[PDB]
């Protein structure tokens, strides 16, 4: 992805 | 037996796609959808994924399968080494979904939504501090961003970004040193900054640039996408795409009933169920992903954008941080529950980054209870035989573990770690005695100044597509959830992105040193690498996970109608 994103798992 | 990338990335369907059709997609999430169409104001992977048909929060650049920028997307980017600049050229026919023009100001405005603290963004980074004038804008010293200029004015199509130094990742999407999205300034300019995140205009009623537009958004639940007639590119085949959240417990049944054509984000533990569905083809690839255990080591000063490593805790001792890492049985857990899809991580750089991952770096992938016990001993944490826990100055080594909700095994796995910590004389309890809901956890982690009521937590990331981790761990980044600040680590991070790291041999050495130092300091402990899988109904035409596939929302269709 173009950015770091928080994942639920 | 760990599965290898011997999945197919594409479902090459021999049946022709119809004209029209209604595709049904879900993202597996036990927490409600958080619709936020502005990239700078959104922190979560679930919505970033769900926004894909709409343009992925209005991403500008096409890439190859290695994430290198190519020409021909909504915009092109060109670098000039000796001026230390990037020039972004928006397409002449790039429009918003109301038919208005996307212009240079829309690109600059993205930077304001992150850098002006009045919007409440959590995405300030030291990477952004490398844009001339942007730090001074961020602190309110300057009212404009001097390093961002418009060769053909605010209503032209060209933006120039001036850097302090060039960075090797700048040829690659996800580099973090320049942004890749637009925000509709003319639509949003009258919204007070503090109100923008909650405005209907960024949630239920956005403007977008992608092949589809969100006709309706049901807050917390779903998006109804229809074709966007102002899209510059390939006209879609489908009449609509619905995108909905589905709970972990309802996912498998939703495939059996053909409710969803595609479900994204499904957990490793459900793979055995999904693989046996004859109506579906399962695609897969290495995940651009890391999970890791965080220690709470400080607080975040938002006014001055700095992580301050001042928390008084036994976790300030390196031996304690290391011991707690060595005590976990990550491999045992993965072997029991993950169906071969989760591999204990040896470092923070995942295998997808083939050049800069280091397979020979040693981390905490192998349980070593003997080593953990020795470290605590030597740090003065002596076992009280009467209680079975270690002490110093009559103070017990007791910690709070903010474990998160997950799949059917989440509570079991958390308790498995608590029991391993008991074996090394560390008393660990769950935060408020139960697993934490995800959206609550995110708030708890990101809201400055940080909380003091947890010691250990787990995080996981859908990583940016360029391997530098400045935007996870730099001193100015709110995403450094445990708030460590270490000159050795800061130098390591910087060296990875230095001019000398334009040479890939030098950059490799820099990534190796970083991976080693992070494992030694143990401010965080790498947990898992993953292979991702995605079930696709056999009626879907043109589906592929290929990272170089740039037009999939326009190309994808169905070969027969849904019942």
């Amino acid at each position: 992805s173009l950015s770091q994103s928080l994942s639920q798992s | 037996k760990l599965k290898a990338g011997n999945f197919d990335v594409a479902y090459q369907n021999p049946d022709k796609a119809i004209k029209g059709g209604n595709l049904k997609v879900a993202y597996q999430s036990d927490s409600p959808m958080k619709a936020q169409w502005l990239s700078g104001l959104s922190n979560d992977a679930t919505f970033a994924t769900m926004s894909g048909p709409g343009g992925g929060q209005d991403g500008l650049f096409f890439t190859d399968s290695g994430f290198k920028f190519i020409k021909g997307g909504a915009a092109d980017v060109a670098l000039d080494k000796e001026s230390k600049t990037a020039t972004i050229t928006l397409r002449k026919d790039l429009k918003w979904s109301d038919g208005s023009e996307v212009t240079a100001k829309d690109y600059e405005f993205t930077y304001e939504t992150i850098a002006n603290p009045a919007y409440g963004s959590d995405r300030w980074t030291d990477s952004l501090a490398n844009i001339v004038g942007l730090s001074d804008y961020h602190t309110g010293k300057a009212k404009t961003i001097s390093g961002i200029t418009f060769p053909d004015g605010e209503n032209g199509k060209v933006i120039k970004v001036q850097f302090k130094e060039m960075k090797p990742g700048m040829t690659q999407s996800g580099n973090g040193y320049f942004l890749e999205t637009v925000a509709p300034y003319q639509y949003l300019k009258d919204v007070a900054p503090k109100d923008l995140a909650s405005s209907p205009k960024t949630t239920t009623k956005p403007l977008v640039t992608g092949p589809f537009k969100p006709e309706n958004v049901v807050a917390g639940e779903s998006i109804k996408y229809v074709p966007n007639p102002y899209y510059w590119g390939e006209k879609p085949k489908l009449n609509s795409i619905t995108y909905e959240v589905v709970s972990t417990a309802k996912s498998v049944a939703a495939l059996s009933s053909s409710k969803y054509d595609i479900i994204n984000g499904m957990v490793s533990s459900q793979y055995k169920q999904v693989k046996n569905l004859k109506g579906y083809k399962v695609l897969g690839q290495q995940a651009m992903y890391i999970s890791l255990m965080y220690y709470n080591l400080g607080h975040y000063d938002a006014k001055n954008s700095i992580n301050v490593q001042d928390r008084k805790t036994p976790l300030q001792d390196q031996n304690v941080r290391q011991a707690i890492g060595y005590a976990r049985n990550v491999a045992e857990v993965d072997n029991k529950f993950s169906n071969g899809l989760s591999t204990p991580a040896n470092s923070l750089i995942p295998p997808i980054f083939k050049q800069f991952t280091s397979s020979s770096v040693k981390g905490y992938e192998k349980q070593d209870l003997d080593k953990a016990n020795k470290l605590l001993d030597e740090d003065g944490w002596k076992l009280n035989k009467s209680t079975g826990y270690r002490e110093k100055d009559g103070k017990e080594l007791s910690l709070v573990y903010a474990a998160r909700v997950g799949d059917a095994n989440a509570e079991t796995i958390a308790q498995n770690y608590i029991q391993q910590w008991k074996k090394i004389g560390v008393k660990v309890s769950l935060y408020n005695g139960k697993l934490m809901e995800f959206n609550s956890w995110v708030d708890h982690m990101t809201t400055p100044p940080g909380a003091n009521d947890w010691d250990i937590t787990d995080g996981s990331w859908s990583l940016a597509s360029e391997p530098s981790q400045q935007d996870l761990f730099s001193a100015a980044a709110p995403y450094n959830f445990g708030h460590f600040n270490d000159s050795e680590i800061t130098k390591d991070l910087n060296d990875i992105d230095s001019a000398k790291s334009e040479n890939p041999t030098y950059r490799k050495a820099a990534f190796v040193k970083y991976q080693e130092d992070m494992n030694k300091k143990a401010y965080v402990i790498p947990t898992n690498f993953m292979l991702n899988y995605t079930p696709v109904n056999k009626r879907v035409v043109g589906m592929t996970l290929d990272y170089g596939a740039m037009n999939t929302w326009s190309e994808i269709g169905v070969s027969s109608a849904k019942l």
